[PDB]
RNA sequence: AUACCCUCGA
């Protein structure tokens, strides 16, 4: 065994161990003797045999000897299989620079000298001089001199200054670094300086030099004076039919290389000129260049051909860019597909099979049950018997096919569920037959579909098929508990047809005795599948846990809703099956039958519910025929009078009234109203279209028309599109985005014309477009997420820590988006839970809630709630199995080694494909109560609210709030708290319009400083529409009004200086320009009175920018600290607003330009978690600021917000555990312990002050701030290099890893992917667990 | 007509501007003819009525409309003469005379699509189908069909199989005609005239002497290519439409090639066909098919598929085309010719030896692969100058030059 | 300049009159023109 | 029955200890060390080896004892 | 599936079937005219009944009677082919007066009988001639195992 | 039995 797995430098000595000869020829194979010659590219002296077990002569052709090497023979006999593992040496006449360490964004090769990466070039490239030793002389050892000046400096010294070109000046200032005294002295000079920038790189220095010095590398080995070269095997020369020999890239590249070495060496023996030896040194940097990487500066080409040579870079970037198409893809064995097929005979655990897949995947099965059996006594027999496919040959493939499952997934599997087991069953045919159910979740309709199956061997693989990955397994979508495997169309729509009801039908009123007597009066013929009947039932109810009371019951129903009853388990309810049965209905159905009887009885229920909708559905010819498209009559009146209205206003617009922007509105607005107004008598119509006799006078009754079934069920088709069928198809959009200004009038049934056929081609292809790469995109984005949640897996049991996050229902505007019961629904509770009186304890502890706790909080009147999350959960490499809740695939709670990481980042990740105000206004009748609301009472009790943290809420009669809103700053209301408001009233009279500055002091106020003309202006408007002055611009005004600004200074009705709380200095808030300030300066304004008055996306890149924690071209201004605020200097081009809290005063704070406008009032509490400037908000400031919790509800609210407009369900729990993920790094102040400033680890932070409590002193202990990564920067900062190396941008972090000398313990999924162990999640946690004993304990 | 190629776009520089339609592109590139996927928007096709301008820009035809009456004459226009011309849609009222009866027709001044009065129209369409290409046009009630399922039916239909007996469309665009006529692969009367002789494999037409020049006055010999391979492995064979004495005018059509029904263009065949859920079998996009069609064996098609076999220059020596193979079985060798051929009409099973090579004595001898078994139709057999010419490429070339001897045999006689 | 002052607008490449549709005979034409301007250097080179 | 891998994986709550006890189990049965518990009905030894960790006849301690 | 019409929004499934059904029930009534041994007088009036109804035109009297109206007859029979052009085809009415014309229900719609238990569905179902295609995506091609 | 290019399906 093996594990750490290192990574470095590598030195020439060792570079010489690794060796097995010095290949010294370009030359690979002679074109008369097909044999590699000495010192060649494939020579036996070097790589070992061309035949296993042979030499070059035939010296020695015997088995025996596999270790010595013949008198004659030099090559030593050997296996063949040495050609993989041996390599060689190419001894080059002078050093050369590696190209990763110098053309890596961070030049290693350039920050180990303290010189650019510039001034490297111009000396690697022969273009200027480098001084080495300096010694006592003017010229420095990193100055670089030019040809003259390199002469005159010759001439001026004579001696002692080293000064050379090429690589070879790099080495020899490479291994005279002297790694302690440039450590010592950079540490030296670190503190020094003050610089921020300077401090960094400094800091990058002392990072790079003590990585050196710990990690056994030496810096000259940067320069390789040797460069090894790959074994033959892994760049081999395939032979093209008719003779030809198929060259490798790395063939051609180390040719390249040779060739330029001999060339070097016999032209430097010779003594050639300096220049032209210069330049072979310049070319055999380029030649060794090339051969490790391309297109980094000189992108060589190969010959007769525009595609670039392959490097050995490229080579281990491998295909499909950094995803390693080799190490983690890897073709497998046991393996075949075909077209599927829907086969609804089959049972949700099996699938069919053809039977020549099945004859060819299980051929060694069959051989062994073959020979078992003595059928076969050679293994040729056997092959001929199972190439005849005799007779006997089925029954031997039935017994090794009767309990052995087998794999099937789509092309793209975009969570676990695209993969599930099934248990085969041979077929006739080519084509492999799927059960219908499966079809949802593996997003596979039979319109061409293929499906990859695979054959598990090991008892282990067959038993994980069975007991993890079977199809009866996972019915629930583990994206959310909601059940995944539920009928699709067809049978959603006989399920339907089935349990609808007639006014008057065949077989209505009679009475029947058991649902016996009620299908066997529907067979026979007298009594329609949907008449109102009597019938009399036995159900069987689970109420009490563990006694299942059985009870009679005389039921109105129809005929179909009691034959499908006869379906349901004996666990539930009539109740549950009396309705119209819609696909919603169904789902709910069979969500509640899982939680209530079990998974076996369960996966019988489906399947008979299957089994009865298709058979139902077949029963009920139902179809689609023209006459099915019922157009409504008043359409036509309809689309007559919007296009009389729009004749009429674009003759308005010809008579110059209208103008075209306003016309363009209007008319817009006209059609999409006539629109609705056409779906809606479309729907009215065709929903209640049916009339019936009911023994005598006639009545409606529901429709029965297909289409209307069809959209209703909700088995196929929706609204939107039904208003495309039956009416009007609306407005359209141009490619530019605006709605162009006619509508399609004409519908799918009457037939577009020509035009409006070309408009909807303008929408069809413009989403037909947008659907690849919302593919691609969301393919992308989901291999980021998992790629940086993949080492979260489920460790301990209970980590004990009681922070969590606050749960309350979604009420976001004036509807309550999601319930309290959907969030909290299979979490866990972190605290205590109270009554609406407190001291009494609900739920205690960190009880799994499950439907009877969430029924429970129904019950009562729990609104706000804590619970257990990922973010949470401070347990070290993991997560505890109570803070991550109940497990959404199955019933119960996770269970340790479940890879909840993989599993949250591919429920993000697979619907990503269907991607792409003044005042307020009471929804419902409701206690209103306040929260978060800072404002004293006005004069005549208005109470204007100046905070701009504020919000109202109309708590229900139960207690909870049935709906919040956001109070915004200034805000008069009429404070009922405890007394109801009438639903549609105006609470809360707020009209901003504007930025009010309130007045909480009065006063007679002295408003100094106001010039007519350099400070105010006394304009008024027409017609005497303001008895106001209005503020003279800062620029506007004089030069010596420039610098005056308006203060209304406070005093009393007499002339007493006021002052607002905390501070002594007065409330004189200033009058910036553009104000409004109607009150008469020395005039008494009231408490809250008004003074200064100044008037003021989405899909997959939304989620993909909350995912990388971005920042907008524009983010949002937030406050710093929270204190009182002051008014930004304008006048220097950035607003600069001090904060002088009352707790303590900080005088510092920033600068904003004021390019962006600012709707920040002075003379308030600054309120740090508010916001100054509008705009999106930038992740990290919340971070930094609000705290953890408050940025996972933001990101989880605005990630849930885009899911949820496509209407696609999300638990929290996976986007709260890709935020842990992010969340996982930490960076220092003042360490005491560390560098000052270093991302590192919070798990590495804790252990080490955890180390230092218990340790020299108290105060060694470090302090942090919590740091906020994207997914694609979190992934590639862990500590292990291979999970990095193997996601993007190979060449930098393995570059990272070897100047570090990195370690990497397999110790993650990826990690022991690529290095073909056990997973260290799900069931090799045990064999990962032996191991840590066997290892760890000695 | 594609977007991509030297000097073109590349799919990773798509973006939006290429993959849109715009009102530029109404009768010059076909809106709702494209394919999906990678490349999409990016490749395209040219409407029915397209025509590169002199310059190389793309033209469609109008006609030229005044105040009063709606003029016959139609010219060419480009994309850039469209700003000035008001043009309208190819159905308007009229009032038998060519005024359009009609208050407010529909029409586009500078590619805004409005209704405007009959008496500022400028210029009129020619035909509706002038917008789709020529495989949109092919679908029934295309005014009736979303336009991605328009595209898909589109890009469906260019992907079909010859069958074993063509059947023309119960219901089609007429277009089917001009399709099949345009393309090559129905044998069309160079010249009309009277039919001489008729058989499955040539067609002999007795030019008018109208028609006709002073001497050698009727010579037209059509000879029906039989079961050829395409491109795609599919069968490519004509069979005879016209019997002995019809007489025939210049573009009739003597005999229909692959998916042609007597001069029209037949794809697939027409079926009853039912729409009602049937126990499940057709669930998400599936058919389920009666017995009938398969015993009826109307969606059964011909694939022909070739194998070869090259004769190496080995260094050792040449490799013989020879039937000795070493340690070759009897009935495989009995399959076999002398020659080392497999004869012409030989039902092949898997892993049956088709050609015999013996290369230096090594078997480099042509076997099918595994899973393929058919029957043979034709071998062809090439030698290089200066090499001996075998007895079947003997008797190949002796029946061909005795089909030209008796062809211009009977052109003599 | 007179763009960017506001007089005339900006081209788009959305018109087909922006666009132009080649064929066979333009790129035969082209590869035929290159093919010629090597043998002319060659040409040239040699009857000097 | 079937394997009840419902109720089964219910009273250990891990349903991952039970693959791997049940592979041990099974390799047991293979390998002809120990009687089936439960008789047979005819199943090859992964679906016998999983009813007998449903019956509750064979468990870690049971078949440790029997190792 | 009749499902796949409403929600791949796309009527010419529908409307396609319909008329289809209409050309057999046309050819198959042409047959049974045929085998009648009707006069030519018989099928010229039938063939101009046909071509006379809605769009188009009518351009019999210039066959001969014995040769080329026997021939159509002849090529008819087998179904009456109606070519629809892209948009200005067949209209729903002329549908319908083809439909009552081939002595066919006007709604294109008849109620079906099961084939295995032989009960008549209760509800009328679509039945007609609709051109399907073969693609060259056979699963004989597609068929792999390893 | 290696790399590009083209086309096609989900
Ligand atoms: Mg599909």
């Amino acid at each position: 065994e093996f594990d750490a797995i290192r990574i470095g430098l590598a030195s020439p000595e060792m570079i010489r161990s690794w060796s097995f000869g010095e290949v010294k020829k370009p030359e690979t194979i002679n074109y008369r003797t097909f044999k590699p010659e000495r010192d060649g590219l494939f020579c036996a002296k070097i790589f070992g045999p061309v035949k296993d077990y042979e030499c070059l002569c035939g010296k020695y052709k015997r088995l025996k000897h596999r270790g010595v090497i013949c008198e004659k023979c030099g090559v030593e006999v050997a296996l063949a299989k040495v050609r993989r593992e041996r390599m060689g040496h190419i001894e080059l006449a002078s050093p050369v620079a590696h190209i990763w360490f110098l053309k890596s964004l961070p030049s290693r090769i350039g920050l180990l000298l303290d010189m650019t990466l510039r001034d490297i070039e111009r000396v690697l490239y022969f273009e200027s001089y480098v001084v080495i030793d300096p010694g006592m002389t003017t010229l420095e050892k990193g100055q670089l001199l030019n040809d003259e000046q390199y002469f005159e400096a010759l001439e001026e010294f004579g001696d002692d200054f080293d000064a050379r070109m090429g690589a070879e000046a790099v080495h020899e200032l490479l291994n005279a670094i002297d790694l302690e005294h440039e450590i010592g002295r950079l540490r030296e000079e670190i503190p020094q300086t003050n610089s921020e920038t300077k401090i960094k790189k400094l800091s990058k220095r002392l990072k790079l030099m003590e990585a050196f010095q710990g990690s056994g590398n030496k810096p000259e080995w940067m320069v390789l004076t040797v460069l090894p070269v790959l074994p033959p095997d892994l760049r081999p020369l395939v032979p093209l039919d008719g003779g030809r020999f198929a060259t490798s890239d790395l063939n051609d590249l180390y040719r390249r290389v040779i060739n330029r070495n001999n060339r070097l060496k016999r032209l430097l023996d010779l003594a050639a000129p300096d220049i032209i030896v210069r330049n072979e040194k310049r070319m055999l940097q380029e030649a060794v260049d090339a051969l490790l990487d391309n297109g980094r500066r000189g992108r060589a080409i190969t010959g007769s051909n525009k595609r670039p040579l392959k490097s050995l870079a490229d080579m281990i970037k491998g295909k499909q860019g950094r995803f390693r198409q080799n190490l983690l893809g890897k073709r497998v064995d046991y393996s075949g597909r075909s077209v599927i097929t829907v086969g609804p005979t089959l049972r949700l655990h099996q699938c069919g099979l053809p039977k020549k897949m099945a004859l060819e995947l299980f051929k060694p099965f069959i051989f062994g049950k073959l020979e078992g059996r003595g059928m076969a006594t050679t293994i040729k027999a056997a092959k001929k018997m199972v190439e005849r496919e005799l007779p006997e040959v089925w029954d031997v493939l039935a017994e090794v096919i009767r309990e052995h499952p087998v794999l099937l997934n789509r092309a793209p599997t975009l969570h676990r569920l695209g993969i599930q087991a099934f248990e085969p069953v041979l077929i006739e045919g080519k084509a492999i037959q799927l059960h219908p159910l499966v079809c949802a979740a593996y997003n596979a309709d039979f319109d061409g579909d293929q499906m990859a199956v695979h054959v598990p061997l090991t008892l282990e693989a067959q038993l994980e098929a069975r007991a993890l990955m079977m199809s009866t397994n996972n019915i629930l979508s583990p994206a959310n508990g909601e059940p995944i495997i539920v009928p699709s169309q067809d049978v959603v729509m006989g399920l339907y047809y089935m349990t609808r009801e007639a006014i008057n039908a065949k077989g209505e009123g009679m009475a029947f005795a058991d649902l016996q007597e009620v299908d066997r009066a529907y067979r026979s013929g007298q009594a329609s599948l949907h008449a109102r009947v009597k019938v009399r039932i036995n159900e069987k109810i689970k109420g009490e846990d563990g006694q299942l009371t059985a009870n009679t019951r005389i039921v109105d129903t129809t005929v179909g809703r009691a034959l499908l009853f006869q379906v349901v388990p004996a666990g539930l309810p009539f109740d549950v099956v009396n309705q119209s049965m819609k696909k919603k209905a169904i789902s709910k159905l069979i969500n509640h039958c899982y939680r209530v009887v079990g998974l076996k009885d369960t996966v019988i229920f489906a399947d008979q519910l299957m089994y009865t909708g298709f058979a139902y559905s077949t029963i009920s010819g139902v179809s689609i025929g023209v006459n099915d498209f019922v157009i409504p009559d008043e359409k036509a009146r309809i689309i007559n009078a919007a296009t009389d209205e729009v004749k009429e206003i674009e003759s308005q617009y010809a008579s110059g009234l209208v103008t075209q922007g306003e016309k363009y509105n209007k008319v817009i607005d006209l059609w999409s109203k006539a629109n609705d107004e056409v779906s809606k008598a479309m729907m009215a119509n065709l929903s209640k279209e049916k009339v019936v006799d009911r023994e005598g006078k006639e009545v409606d009754q529901e429709s029965f028309n297909s289409m209307y079934m069809m959209a209703d069920s909700g088995a196929r088709g929706s609204a939107a599109q039904i208003r495309q069928l039956a009416g009007m198809r609306g407005l359209m959009a141009k490619p530019d985005g605006s709605i162009i200004e006619t509508p399609i009038t004409a519908n799918f049934r009457e037939g577009l014309n020509v035009l409006q056929y070309f408009i909807s081609t303008h929408g069809a292809r413009k989403g037909l477009a947008d659907t690849a790469l919302k593919t691609a995109n969301s393919g992308y984005l989901t291999r980021r997420l998992v790629d940086v949640a993949q080492d979260l897996v489920v460790t301990e049991i209970d980590c004990g820590t009681e922070h969590g996050l606050l749960m309350s229902p979604h009420i976001e505007g004036g509807d309550v988006v999601e319930p309290l019961g959907e969030r909290v629904l299979g979490r866990v509770i972190a605290r205590d839970v109270f009554k609406p009186g407190s001291d009494e304890v609900i739920v205690p502890a960190g009880t799994l809630i499950d439907e009877k706790w969430v029924d429970f909080l129904e019950v009562m009147s729990v609104d706000e709630v804590v619970v257990r999350s990922p973010i949470t959960c401070e347990t070290r490499h993991g997560i505890c199995a109570m803070c991550y809740g109940r497990d959404l695939a199955r019933g119960h709670r996770v269970n340790i080694g479940e890879a909840v990481g993989v599993i949250a980042a591919q429920s993000i990740g697979e619907p990503g494909t269907q991607l792409t105000a003044d005042n307020v206004q009471v929804k419902n009748g409701g206690t209103i109560r306040l929260h978060n609301l800072k404002h004293v009472v006005r004069a005549d009790g208005a109470l204007v609210a100046v905070s701009r943290s504020g919000e109202l809420a109309v708590a229900d009669d139960f207690g909870r709030e049935r709906e919040r809103y956001k109070l915004p700053y200034g805000a008069v209301i009429s404070v009922k708290e405890g007394d109801k408001v009438d639903p549609g009233a105006i609470v809360a009279k707020w009209d901003p319009h504007t930025h009010p500055i309130v007045t909480e002091v009065d006063g007679t106020v002295a408003f100094v400083g106001m010039e007519e003309g350099i400070t105010v202006k006394r304009q008024t408007d027409e017609l005497t529409g303001l008895t106001n002055i209005e503020v003279m611009d800062p620029k506007d005004r004089p030069a010596a009004g420039k610098d005056i600004r308006p203060a209304v200074k406070l005093i009393d009705a007499a002339g007493k200086d006021l002052l607002l709380p905390g501070t002594d200095v007065p409330a004189q808030y200033f009058l910036p320009a553009n104000a409004l300030v109607n009150l008469t300066d020395g005039a008494k304004v009231s408490i809250g009175d008004v003074v200064a008055r100044i008037p003021q996306t989405g899909g997959l890149p939304r989620v993909a920018d909350l995912f990388e924690a971005r920042r907008p071209k524009e983010p949002s201004i937030l406050a710093e600290i929270s204190g009182t605020i002051s008014f930004g200097k304008e006048t220097k081009g950035k607003r600069r607003l001090v904060i002088t809290p009352n707790d303590g005063s900080d005088p510092y704070e920033e600068l904003i330009p004021k390019w962006r406008h600012l709707n920040v009032f002075e003379g308030e509490q600054v309120n740090r978690g508010e916001v100054i400037s509008d705009g999106p908000s930038n992740p990290h400031d919340i971070l930094r600021l609000l705290g953890v919790s408050s940025l996972a509800k933001y990101i989880v609210n605005e990630i849930q917000d885009v899911y949820r407009l496509q209407g696609v369900k999300i638990n929290d729990k996976h986007i709260e555990t890709i935020l842990r993920q992010m969340l996982r790094k930490v960076e220092v102040s003042e360490s005491g312990d560390s560098s000052f400033i270093k991302g590192d680890q919070v798990e590495l932070t804790q252990v080490l002050e955890e180390n230092e409590q218990l340790g020299t002193e108290d105060k060694f202990p470090a302090k942090y701030e919590r740091v906020l990564l994207g997914i694609t920067k979190a992934s590639l900062s862990t500590e292990s290099f291979i999970s990095a190396a193997s996601f993007q941008e190979t060449t930098r972090v393995l570059t990272e890893a070897a100047v570090t000398g990195k370690r990497d313990f397999l110790r993650g999924l990826k990690e022991n992917v690529v290095v073909g162990r056990l997973i260290p999640a799900g069931t090799g946690l045990a064999y990962h667990s032996e191991r840590k004993r066997q290892r760890d304990l000695g | 007509v594609s977007a991509l190629g030297p000097g073109g776009l590349t799919r990773e520089r798509a973006g939006f501007e290429v993959r849109d339609v715009h009102p530029t592109h109404y009768g010059r590139v076909c809106p709702i003819e494209t394919p999906e996927g990678p490349n999409i928007g990016l490749i395209n096709s040219l409407a029915t009525y397209a025509r590169t301008n002199k310059y190389g820009f793309l033209e469609s035809p109008y006609r030229v409309v005044k105040d009063s009456l709606v003029t016959d004459e139609i010219v060419f226009l480009s994309a850039i003469e469209e700003a000035d011309h008001v043009i309208a849609q190819a159905s308007a009222t009229l009032n038998e005379k060519g005024q359009l009866v009609d208050e407010l027709v529909a029409v586009r001044h500078l590619n805004e699509f409005t209704v405007k009065a009959p008496e500022d129209v400028t210029l009129m369409d020619v035909s509706p189908k002038q917008v789709v290409s020529v495989a949109a046009s092919l679908i029934p009630f295309l005014e009736h069909d979303d336009a991605n399922r328009a595209l898909m039916g589109s890009n469906m239909q260019r992907q079909a199989v010859p069958t074993l007996r063509a059947d023309k469309p119960l219901v089609g665009t007429g277009m089917e005609r001009n399709v099949a006529r345009d393309s090559g692969v129905c044998v069309v009367a160079r010249r009309g005239g009277v039919i001489d002789s008729v058989d499955a494999s040539r067609v002999v037409v007795r030019v008018a002497d109208d028609e006709v020049e002073t001497g050698e006055a009727g010579v037209d010999i059509y000879n029906l290519t039989k079961y050829t391979r395409s491109n795609q492995n599919t069968c490519i064979n004509q069979r005879p439409l016209v019997s002995k004495g019809d007489v025939v005018a210049r573009g009739d059509i003597l005999a229909d090639g692959p998916s042609t029904d007597m001069g029209e263009l037949a794809l697939g065949q027409n079926m009853r066909v039912a729409f009602m859920p049937w126990n499940g079998f057709n669930f998400e996009d599936s058919i389920c098919l009666s017995e009938r069609v398969v015993q009826e064996d109307r969606f059964t098609t011909i694939h022909i598929q070739e194998l070869t076999c090259v004769a190496r220059d080995t260094k050792l020596g040449p490799e013989e085309i020879t039937a000795d193979i070493p340690n070759v079985g009897e009935a495989a060798l009995n399959k076999l010719d002398e020659a080392g051929i497999v004869y012409v009409g030989a039902e092949v099973q898997a892993g049956d030896i088709l050609v015999g090579k013996v290369t230096p004595v090594k078997d480099t001898s042509l076997r099918v692969p595994t899973g393929t078994k058919g029957t043979v139709i034709d071998v062809q057999v090439f030698t290089r100058d200066g090499v001996e010419r075998d007895s079947r490429a003997l008797s190949i070339e002796k029946m061909q030059l005795d089909q030209i001897r008796k062809d211009l045999n009977e052109e003599f006689r | 300049v007179d763009i960017r002052n506001g007089k005339g607008i900006v081209d788009d490449i959305d018109h087909l009159g922006n666009r132009r549709v080649r064929c066979v005979g333009e790129m035969a034409e082209n590869q035929f023109r290159v093919g010629l301007v090597r043998v002319e250097r060659a040409v040239k080179e040699r009857l000097s | 029955a079937r394997v009840t891998v419902e109720d089964c994986l219910d009273n250990v709550d891990n349903r991952f200890e039970l693959v791997m006890l049940a592979t041990k189990r099974a390799r047991q049965l293979a390998t002809g060390g120990k009687e089936p518990k439960v008789a047979w009905e005819n199943d090859k030894p992964t679906v016998v080896a999983l009813r007998e960790i449903a019956s509750g006849l064979v468990d870690e301690n049971v078949v440790q004892q029997e190792d | 599936n009749p499902l796949g019409v409403p929600s791949r929004m796309n009527v010419g499934q529908i409307l396609e079937t319909h008329l289809g059904l209409a050309a057999k029930g046309l050819g198959e009534k042409i047959n049974r005219m045929l085998e009648e041994q009707r006069k030519v007088a018989e099928l010229r009036k039938f063939l101009h009944e046909i071509y006379n109804e809605i769009g188009g035109r009518e351009e019999n009297l210039d066959e001969l009677g014995d040769n080329e109206i026997l021939a159509l007859a002849k090529n008819l029979r087998g179904g009456v082919p109606m070519a629809t052009p892209v948009f200005d085809g067949a209209k729903e009415r002329e549908i319908k007066a083809m439909l009552k014309l081939a002595d066919l229900p006007e709604s294109g719609q008849m109620r079906l009988f099961d084939g295995r238990t032989g009960n008549q569905f209760e509800r009328p179902t679509t039945v007609g001639y609709m051109y399907m295609l073969k693609l060259n995506h056979l699963v004989d091609d597609k068929m792999h195992a390893r």
